[PDB]
């Protein structure tokens, strides 16, 4: 299974400021990268399906980036509604590996 | 405006198989999607189960072939899983999904 | 130090000729790009811009390309008729013999480059490759070195060289063109010309570096791969057949024949009109993945990422402007599957392909084979994907599939496996080697045995003097002797002749070499001589030859009975200028090349 | 579905084979290499175990290589001459046109490989490669396939096929050995020949991954290339003076062709230990870079390292065994340093190369030759990096000047550039493209005006017959005409004569063709007839005709007087059986290949 | 400047533990690795001069390897002795880079 | 047994140009070794200088090509620095090395 290994495991920002959490594939994946956020408790609801293509009804601050073996979310403007967790997912290869996850907290 | 919902046993006795019932409204089964299962542990780590086609030809994770069965009722629109040989490591939350687009709610499983 | 200047001189001499042509040759490929890419973009640009109206789109669309079409046609048409339309079949006829002084002319450089940018230009909506018209550049360019350093030989080979750092040029690739160029131009090379062309192509590769600055598989595979290229060599030579009989309706049906007359710029606008419509964006190129330009489209083809699959996973969004790291995007559409689509491309690009082929202008039509050869193999690998969406007992990559299809659909229908060596090197990856290779074979071996390769075919309609088989053509090449087309008027210097004879003779015809007969009555030959030696022997026949003027005997002789082609065959490979006829020891006539050009016009135009 | 399998049984029938062909030169070069290696291991085990006194040691190290080369020797001598030694040449010989029955037969196949493989197996001492035997043996595998599929050009074809699957299967090396062989065997060629060879290569390439379960150049540089490829061109020039004339010497000076007279295995012998003790690695081999396999030299010479500035910062130390990272440390010695060192093999391994060369058994000499030129090439390299340590304004990498070396020396030795391509292909790494090239030509250049080819050397020392001109071979190739070698003997039947004679006649000699004759007095051609025919007419001469007996005419008719060079060239080319020749129209005789070898034998052999 | 980035930068083990200490080139340095020894006070007195061959009068736990771009050296049994800064310096390109170098406290 | 030593001002006013003796002993310097300068900041981080060559050929740092030259006497085996435009960035400990093999003990500069 290729591994998706990603970084930082824990953040802890405040209102307003920039976060950036990466993902890193051990092969080549090319752009077929998926972001999801999980709030505890909900389901994973999908933010950014191919790397740098945003969902239907998600805000513009989520900017996703990224090619080949290393891929960028990139979350500015950071709000209260925003502490859940973030998972990258691969799609290029069978099988359909994931992210361990990066839970996020706000001071 | 698809979705997806999840139905099942929540609380199971181990080395005894396992199934859940994924039922779908505002989309067809028959379409050509990635009619997929994934589960989470309660370390919050994903696991891939696998998938169904259009047609009916299953593909499943390396790791779990021998365990894994997975069969859909064209009529109902809904995905039955068939997990057997049930261990206390396979106690999770579940997840059914069309591929990466949608989600469904989910169901804790128990063993 | 004379001498090793002199040393120096011949060789060193030749190699730097070539070096140069190769260099000017790389030149106009690099500032002929960026013509063509700065233009491209102000399209775009102006698609982009110039609004949300649909007529204004239209026309944006559509008028762009047929007006540079128009310009194409108008610069071709003014010089000569074989100047603009014609390269490769040209340089093979005159490879194989006969000379069209027309072709190598350079008077018709200026107004053919021009119309190549144009064609260039118009891009993927007019969907045409620059090589044909690039090769004949070159060798005009080869030639033109040839005059300006000044045997026929060595000029043939000046050419062959000059054509294969064309190729090498267009593709941007060295070792492969060279030999690609071999194959398809000429028959009876050498090694050395190879090994020249090879020095261009290099020569030209580092003088694109220098201008950079300004800007493991399985054993089904295999058989899947064969499989792949059957059904390309299938494909292709209907697409040959299609080239063969459009082309020939086209010359002969009257109505349109006239119509060309009138004005053949008209006939290529129009096409170019019809092109655009089919193409044009929202109505049906969203089907037809027409929003790229022609190197994307290859590129979308050969990409490493599995289609189908991603597809089922994701429902890909169509952008605005269309992706640089994805530009499969294109391709896909939600009421037709990614498949129906390749499909309906397929279909569209065959009906357009031929008609692009046939208006009158500077283009080359290799590129868009390859990449409808390319397209067909991703259609197959998509296909087999879907099968086996694990993969066989490694996953199925239908890129290597496209990029296989790509060699072996472009192969078949131009009787040349190098196309194989060609993609290879494009890649730029040789772990695909074999099953390719297998498959361009395959292809090849079905489309060799049925019909003639699309240079053949255009050749053949034509009806250029080219004496070799070609399959599908009915013509008299074995019939025709050398009593036929062989000339009659001799001029007999017999030994029995007086010398005032001899004289007058000499003042009348002053041929280059004249016929020793033994006696007037018999005719019989017993050797040759020469003029300017005759007439100072004069200055200063029994007697002449007593006196000692030098009899050089004829080495071979051909009898009246003998072949045309045979005798072609024979001037060809000996590198022969003149050879005497005899019929029972008499010297009847004398072959030279002009009677053999003339014999072959005649075989194909009566 | 009959003609379906009818169409795909010829075409296919001839691919199959090939194919074969190419799998089984695979296998062979894998199980080959097995064999040697084990070997090679234990000899090394021996060496290192037998102990730390010297005498036992000076015996392990050169007993061995001995008794191998001494163990080739007799195999090779027991079956006939012109077996043992001999690849290249003969195989250039053969497609040349005169055919040496004894080179193809089978009987010789169990005898060569075994000499081959011992050879390997004695390895760097004896400093010999593997290529022409290896070719030699593909060859008559070809010739064994097509004796059991069973026209002289496809049997040539395909010969010349399976050399060139040989030289791949060595190189292990598909795109460029191929090209190689074609260069260096044959002339000529066409495409499908060389198509076919790649397609061989391919398989062979196929077959051995198989079974491996089992097991940004600036301007200056080019100028530096340049000047490394001349001397190499210098170098080898006079390698290929030194190998014409010391086999010269060997064939001729009594005393020592008397020794191989008597035991050539002697000799081989002797030589085995000559070079034996020089290598020993204590006593000389400290200096020359001894300890080390044959491939691991070329490792060490085309290392990416620059290996002076390495010696400058911290001195290497010498291990106990030849360490796999770093093999360059074996090149290193304090008071010699490692140029002293490079200096000295370069020295000494043409001193013994020759020699090496010259004794009888079945051995590849390119490798030999290809390594020298890198050492040489390295030499430069090391001389430049200390010239310039921060390097040209990116550092001085002598690895590559070394590649280049190699390419071009071996070029110039072999006169095939070829070369380049084929140390390119073995880099893995097309960035050293131009320069390398550029070198080989300057080389070849040099080297071709002065000397012949090493092969060609070795032909003339043969005096096998090969008809071509040579440089540094005197001989009258152009005096002889068909006049001295011609066939007096025909039989012709003349119109005119009766049909008892005739009768009589056709009992006597039964000859494929007869020629038709006017009449008995004046004897000129007017066709001919075949035998069989004119049995049949006879069983149911001028009343023969009436009857209608077909009279097929003279095609081409050669004269006396023309020369034997130009007539060989015409049956090469147009391949030709037979053919008759005319002196005043009147049948003087009959050109058959035959006649023609004889002639050629005669030159070769007074 | 080829960049030596070496880890762990901090290291603390017992008398008589194994310790790995780890060096990466940014480009191909091939073998031309040498390791160092520097007792705070004193010089920098060489280990090792090519990954995995010792100085002569070095003991031989001091195991050096690899190749390429990452590098090893490791020390089995560790003395009190050993209380020094680690270094691994480039030889093959110029200009020689070197590690930033690992302090080595014991408990 | 080759044996290096340093010696040299150690107390430098800045803007003022540096020169530091390196002694050899037991070691020619005519040998074709890498005679080099290193230098190790407060920090602990060490950077090279440059070496000369057995001819005079002198080999420095691309970032330090202005300021430094370094020189020899072939007479008394010994090494030169001339070290120009002397900054308070440049602090250090000095190290005068046969390449790689041997170092000499060191001297403290100071501005
Ligand atoms: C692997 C198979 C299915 C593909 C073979 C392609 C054919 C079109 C090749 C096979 C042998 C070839 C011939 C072999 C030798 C010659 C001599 C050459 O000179 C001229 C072409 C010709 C007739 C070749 C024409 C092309 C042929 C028929
Ligand atoms: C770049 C320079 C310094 C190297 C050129 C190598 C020569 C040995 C080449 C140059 C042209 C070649 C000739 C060009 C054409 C032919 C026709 C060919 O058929 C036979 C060989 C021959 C005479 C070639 C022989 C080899 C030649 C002299």
């Amino acid at each position: 299974d290729i591994v998706m290994t990603q970084s930082p495991k824990f953040m802890s920002t405040s209102v307003g400021d920039r976060v950036s959490v990466t993902c890193k594939a051990s092969q080549n994946v090319g752009t077929n990268v998926a972001w999801y956020q999980q709030k505890p408790g909900q389901s994973p609801k999908t933010l950014i399906y191919w790397a740098s293509y945003r969902y239907s009804g998600v805000p513009d601050r989520f900017t996703g980036s990224g090619s080949g073996t290393d891929f960028t979310l990139a979350i500015s403007n950071v709000q209260s509604e925003d502490l859940a967790e973030y998972f990258c997912q691969q799609y290029n290869s069978y099988p359909l590996t994931f992210g361990s996850g990066t839970k996020l907290e706000l001071k | 405006d698809v979705q997806l919902q999840e139905s099942g046993p929540g609380l199971v006795k181990p080395s005894q198989s396992l199934s859940l019932t994924c039922t779908v409204t505002g989309d067809s089964v028959t379409s050509d999607y990635a009619w997929s299962w994934i589960r989470q542990f309660p370390g919050k780590k994903l696991e891939w189960m696998g998938y169904i086609t259009y047609s009916g030809n299953t593909i499943y994770n390396p790791s779990l072939k021998s365990r894994i069965s997975i069969t859909r009722d064209t009529s109902k629109n809904q995905f039955f899983l068939q997990l057997k040989s049930v261990i206390i490591e396979d106690t999770a939350t579940y997840y059914c999904s069309r591929g990466v687009d949608y989600w469904g709610q989910g169901t804790s499983v128990t063993v | 130090l004379d001498w090793l200047k002199r040393k120096l001189f011949c060789v060193g001499e030749d190699w730097y000729f070539l070096t140069v042509l190769g260099v000017l040759m790389a030149l106009i490929s690099f500032t002929m790009s960026f013509t063509v890419g700065r233009v491209v973009r102000a399209h775009k640009w102006l698609y982009r811009e110039i609004g949300d109206s649909h007529l204004l789109r239209y026309l944006s669309w559509t008028v762009y390309p047929v007006a540079l079409v128009s310009f194409s046609s108008g610069f071709s048409q003014s010089i000569t008729p074989f100047s603009g339309g014609s390269g490769i079949p040209e340089l093979k006829t005159i490879l194989s013999g006969v000379v069209l002084e027309d072709y190598l002319d350079i008077k018709n450089f200026g107004a053919k480059a021009v119309g190549l940018t144009c064609t260039l230009a118009s891009g993927s909506t007019i969907f045409l490759g620059k090589v044909g018209p690039f090769v004949h550049l070159s060798v005009m360019i080869a030639a033109y070195l040839g005059r300006v350093r000044a045997n026929k030989s060595k000029r043939n080979e000046m050419l062959v060289a000059g054509a294969a750092v064309g190729v090498a040029t267009v593709f941007a690739a060295p070792f492969s063109g060279v030999l690609f160029c071999i194959e398809v131009v000429s028959s009876h090379f050498s090694v050395w010309d190879y090994w020249r062309g090879f020095f261009a192509a290099t020569c030209g590769a580092f003088m694109f570096r220098l201008l950079a600055v300004f800007n493991p598989f399985d054993l089904p595979e295999i058989f899947f791969f064969v499989a792949l290229g059957a059904i390309c060599g299938v494909a292709s030579c209907a697409y040959l057949f299609c080239q063969r009989k459009f082309l020939g309706f086209v010359k002969t049906n009257p109505v349109l024949s006239k119509l060309m007359a009138t004005s053949k710029p008209l006939y290529s606008a129009l096409a170019a009109l019809v092109l655009a419509s089919v193409t044009y964006p929202p109505g049906a190129g969203r089907f037809m993945a027409s929003r790229l330009s022609m190197r994307e489209y290859l590129d979308s083809l050969l990409d490493h990422n599995s289609w189908a699959l991603l597809t089922r996973q994701a429902s890909p969004p169509w952008p605005v402007e269309p992706d640089p790291q994805n530009l499969w995007f294109e391709w896909y559409h939600p009421q037709f599957t990614i498949f129906g689509t390749l499909a309906f491309f397929l279909v569209m690009k065959f009906w357009m392909l031929i008609l692009a082929t046939t208006i009158p202008m500077p283009a080359g039509y290799f590129m868009p084979i390859f990449i409808f050869g390319a397209a067909i193999g991703r259609l197959l690998g998509e296909a087999l994907s879907v099968a086996f969406p694990e993969g066989i007992v490694n996953p199925i990559m239908p890129g290597g599939y496209a990029l296989a299809g790509a060699a072996a659909f472009s192969g078949a229908v131009t009787h040349s496996i190098s196309t194989a060596l060609l993609a290879f090197e494009l890649t730029g990856q040789i772990v695909h080697a074999l099953p390719v290779l297998m498959a361009v074979l395959a292809a090849n071996a079905i489309a060799q045995s049925c019909q003639p390769s699309f240079y053949d075919g255009t050749i053949i309609v034509k009806k250029l003097p080219y004496l070799p088989w070609i399959r599908g053509r009915k013509i008299s090449s074995h019939r025709v002797t050398v009593e036929h087309f062989m000339n009659r008027a001799i001029t007999t210097l017999a030994k029995d002749t007086p010398q005032e004879e001899v004289v007058k003779v000499v003042t009348s015809t002053d041929m280059a070499e004249y016929p020793l007969v033994a006696s007037t009555e018999s005719q019989t030959l017993v050797g040759t001589m020469r003029r300017a030696q005759l007439v100072q022997a004069l200055q200063a026949l029994q007697d002449i030859l007593a006196e000692g003027c030098p009899v050089e005997p004829v080495t071979l002789k051909l009898s009246p009975e003998t072949s045309l082609h045979q005798a072609h065959n024979l001037f060809e490979l000996l590198n022969l200028q003149s050879l005497f006829v005899t019929s029972q020891g008499r010297a009847v006539g004398f072959v030279s090349w002009v009677e053999l050009e003339k014999a072959i016009s005649k075989l194909t135009n009566p």
